[PDB]
């Protein structure tokens, strides 16, 4: 192979790995506050669900 | 964690019907044809305030 097409195909590759790099940093960043502050998709534990919830008027009056 | 408001004791006095449940009952399929109005009015307000201190009048 020339150098040229090494060198080249070198930048290519280092182009990749840094865009990797760059994204595996931020996503520890990103779990650290969705995890912290839990107001992200992740880390989302389950709360009951409303629906279950019945509003017709029951046998007495205070509830 | 703030106090309860309740009704003075006079905002409560009311003359009250003093005959027994078996006099209710005798009373109680004509009772409820002749004073439905009131009453249901009466019940409205309870299921929507869900407060006895908001239903008193």
């Amino acid at each position: 192979d020339g150098p040229e097409k090494n060198y080249e195909r070198t930048m290519a590759i280092l182009q990749i790995e840094a865009e990797k790099a760059e994204l595996r940093l931020k996503e520890l960043e990103v779990r650290r506050l969705m995890r912290a502050r839990g107001d992200g998709p992740w880390f989302h534990y389950p709360t009951i669900d409303k629906e279950l919830i019945d509003h017709s008027p029951k046998a007495t009056p205070d509830n | 964690p703030g106090i309860v408001e309740l009704p003075s004791l006079e905002d409560l006095k009311v003359q009250e019907v003093k005959v027994s449940s078996s006099v209710l009952k005798a009373a109680a399929h004509h009772y409820g044809a002749q004073c439905d109005k009131p009453n249901k009015e009466f019940m409205l307000c309870r299921w929507e305030e869900k407060d006895p201190r908001r239903c008193l009048e």
